[PDB]
């Protein structure tokens, strides 16, 4: 399913059909894809369950060298990372960077506080690690100068928002698809139900109620205009 | 109408069996 | 609407020198109906008592359109001397004497009690007389350095009771509208005590309005005991 | 508005001498209409049993603008020595006499007792005459330091009942208002014992509400048997 | 997401669309700002939990050498301190001061009564450790004299009010946001529905409710005007 | 966020706009400063938990020798104590006076009833004793003669009113801060919306009651007028 | 009407019960 | 009506009851 | 009228305080 | 009308009251 058949679906339950409604689509985007999240959580983060392959999406990124801090000689050994922000992992499924081949490579996907202290083993100097820093980038480190020249990796996770990571799919055989509403939406079918009668539910009492309708320098909500 | 008579001595003698109940609970225990 | 305005409308609405039985009205009488609309429509507009409009005195836009012009500042500093009030920090200051309704009062205080906020802006509270021996020990709702209790006396005058010294006494207030007057009245005739001729100060949204009510309040007039 | 504009606009109001079945009075009349609808005006604007306000004696800024001109302060120190009391602790204090509505009354204490607290002011509170032996005891309602209890007698008087020494007596009541006398009456006649013109000293604002109640009550004397 | 979205998600859902609204959009960055910590002390203060990466933010500091009471010889050794007060930090998280670098520097976030005494371990005399004084400042105290060249630091936590933390944040790589409405909220997508819905609870009967709204020198509550 | 902050989030939540209102801020504050303390003993005192830096306070003390009854000679040493009255602490936190450095000194808070009895271990006799007397004063107390020369102390501690002790704050770089409303409130961010509704509560079922609003030497409640 | 003389005392007496069954569950043990 | 004197007594001693119950279940226990 | 505060940390405490008996009867 | 005062801390009271019960039922055993 995509974008648009959930939008409408939503839309429809709720009867939102002409152009002078108070609730646009918009607002059904910013509620799925919040209560997508809300949901993912609520079921995969209190024991340890199975993820549907549904559930994920594959971002896709290009990488730059970046200093550590900044060009001085003794600010470290440099990072990549990738040219712009990636989204926030939920931590409830299996995160993975591979290089265009999601059956091979080793690159590893951990924490920020983990990453600090990463490669001290000497059978494990050659493994590329990442971490999302605080600047909102996707860092790379390893001690194999040879990581220095890797130039693109696609990132496949359950990524927190569905709008983000949706903007930032890999191409497709055919072709980039440049509305957001033809692309598919990232959750398994049997949390669709659950996923939009709670935002029905959320938009089903703001539908019906009042306005400040007059113009005439007063609130009117308090008489239930 | 009212009239407590039979009311007020069955409470009481449901407060009693409670009361009994919660004495013969009591126990001075000795092994130490 | 000009005064001319209000006279030829006014016969136009009253079918004067028409076919049809009909009333005729004076200059005199035109400006006495007039002055009365003016009067009761804005003074039912202020409470909010006109079932028409149904609002009070800033409660819309059209409100405030229509009384926006009798809207006026005042700033004293002048305390009337020897008065008897209900406390020993009591100061009197004088009304302008034209006002009709006092909407915001505010009163600075210039005191060195208050240390490093001098000049504070204080909140002039209308209280009435039962709350006020029991206001004035009140820490949340009597006299402090943020509140000031006033209380209308005898000789247009307002008793301020405060802790601190009050240093000057602002008012924003409704004022005596001018009389709508459509001539130069005789010797002897005046409406609230003028002669001569007094346009409508307010808007001209409501002049229509002040017209139709004249125009009702002629009728009745004419039409009280047949 | 000034008494020749009461009368012009009684006049204008009443339809006097025009074409149509009228009402014409004279000065002495319009007088006792103008002055009977101010003093009704006043009482039900007091008690806030007027419809039209439903509001009462400072209930809002409108009451307050149109009777803030009756508000007078009174203080005294003189007792009045042999009367009988509902107590030894008695004391007796003369009304002003032109008092309508006493509004505000408290009364200073001086006495020894109270150490440290001496010129104590204190509540003084009216209460009934079957609150009273039952009150005498109370020392939540009962007199003391902060409270005294204050009964009508005959002869215009005011008996307070406290624990502690009186020393002086002060209130704040709503005055008998000036009559609206438009012209020198005869000799013989007087309204509210005045014979000579009487200005309204109550605000402007209320006198065309007084106007249009004078006109009422003169159709009223007029059309009662017909 | 940005403020932007979650203010206009509070007052679409409310209704709060005229110039004309008793309640402002500035409440409802306040009450978002508040039932963000509210939440996320509900959450994260039972027992101990993964904390995404949602909720953190970076704050960057200047700091500067101050005496330790004045100027006096024998009134101790000096600190280096910020520049500008520090917002509180909840105990939640993983609270890191890093040099630019969040995968490198050991600089330690302490208590405040810890701080009192650090460093007497002879292997422990060269770390720098940071806490927040009663002055509302970021303190920094090191027996390694080169602690009091250090210039500028930047600080990852979760911070206990969203919006001090916001007008604090590093410059991006295009610039600074100067509209907060432009910033990014800092909260996981799973609490934004019930952050959401108790924003609105909190303003749905006071949206209703009357005024005291004719000026008439009186309290015309009690009226229900 | 400050006084002004949270007295209007109640003002506003109850639309107590117009200044012709039975509740002036003034009652605001009040329920404020008693509600934080209630909450803050309802969450710190059954079990020991970790106290936010929020709740804290610093209030500035000059101190002055006294006697320790009178100038006698045999009334005993003297004890140096705070110029004005200090506030009650709560048995929550972390109470501390120190030399105007927090990192710094060793001034031991400790109950009244302790202080009677201090100083007789030999190793204790240069330890400074601090407690409020039933005076309302801040007490010292030492067997060391030196201690007699402080003249300064700064005091943090989980105040009980926090209205005094933020009237007693040390000044800030920039200045005195005048007005109470422009200063910081002592609370968790956490802990805003449970002391806002609590207090919206209170005053919520006042502001719509009946008024003795007749001026006729009668009580007119019973009537409901 | 109303009167609570027979209602606080059958409340008192209810709360006195659970109270000696709390007290009677109490036990100062010993195997160490 | 109200008042909460009798109310709040009883409820405080209901709750002091579920009190000293859960401290009598409190055990320092020793088997190791 | 509603607020949730104080009503969402109660039902979150007692959640909580459940919780805390479901694990102290786990035995490995 | 309302108020949260006793109500509140009653409540918390009764949290804090299942809070020791659930405490009081853990136990670090030893036994293997």
């Amino acid at each position: 399913m995509t974008y648009n058949e959930l939008i409408y679906m939503v839309l429809d339950e709720l009867k939102l059909s002409s152009d002078d409604s108070y609730y646009t689509p918009d607002h059904v985007i910013f509620l799925l894809v919040k209560y997508r999240s809300f949901l993912l959580k609520q079921r995969y983060s209190d024991i340890k369950k199975q993820i549907p392959d549904s559930d994920y999406q594959s971002i896709c990124l290009d990488l730059i060298e970046v200093p550590a801090i900044s060009g001085e000689p003794c600010e470290g050994s440099s990072y990549l990372r990738s040219k712009n922000k990636v989204p926030t992992t939920m931590m409830i499924g299996n995160p993975r960077v591979y290089p265009m081949d999601f059956y091979q490579g080793e690159i590893t996907y951990i924490s920020r506080d983990r990453m600090r202290y990463v490669g001290y083993n000497k059978f494990l100097r050659n493994i590329i690690y990442c971490s999302k820093a605080p600047d909102g980038y996707l860092y790379f480190k390893s001690w194999n100068p040879q990581f220095l020249h890797l130039e693109k990796v696609s990132f496949n996770a359950i990524f927190e928002d569905a709008k983000e990571a949706s903007e930032m799919a890999c191409p497709e055989e055919n072709g980039t698809i440049c509305k957001l509403e033809d692309k598919e939406f990232p959750i398994e079918d049997a949390l669709v139900p659950p996923l939009i009668e709670l935002v029905v539910k959320e938009l089903r009492g703001p539908e019906y109620s009042p306005k400040d309708e007059d113009n005439n320098a007063k609130d009117d909500l308090p008489d239930a205009r | 109408f009212g009239s407590g008579a039979i009311g007020y001595e069955f409470d009481n003698r449901y407060l009693n069996n409670q009361e009994m109940s919660a004495v013969a609970k009591q126990r001075l225990t000795s092994l130490p | 609407m000009t005064n001319k305005e209000f006279s030829d409308g006014f016969s136009t609405l009253l079918n004067s020198f028409g076919i049809t039985p009909n009333i005729t009205l004076d200059e005199y009488e035109k400006s006495t109906f007039l002055t009365n609309a003016q009067e009761q429509l804005i003074i039912d507009i202020y409470s909010g008592r006109n079932i028409i409009y149904g609002k009070s005195f800033e409660q819309t836009e059209e409100i405030r359109r229509y009384l926006s012009n009798l809207v006026e500042t005042y700033e004293t500093s002048t305390k009337v001397t020897g008065k008897l009030g209900l406390s020993k920090d009591s100061v009197f200051f004088e009304i302008p004497q034209d006002t009709w309704f006092i909407t915001y009062e505010v009163a600075f205080l210039k005191d060195s009690r208050l240390g490093c906020l001098d000049g504070i802006e204080a909140s002039v509270v209308p209280l009435p007389q039962d709350d006020l021996y029991r206001a004035k020990d009140n820490p949340f709702r009597g006299p402090s350095k943020d509140r000031v209790l006033r209380l209308d006396i005898k000789s247009d005058l307002a008793e301020l009771i405060s802790k601190y010294n009050v240093d000057k006494y602002l008012m924003r207030y409704i004022s005596q509208p001018t009389p709508i007057i459509l001539v130069d009245l005789p010797d002897g005739l005046s409406i609230n005590g003028v002669s001569t001729e007094s346009e409508c100060e307010l808007n001209p949204v409501v002049h229509r309005a002040i017209l139709e009510r004249a125009v009702q309040l002629a009728i009745i007039s004419k039409t009280q005991l047949t």
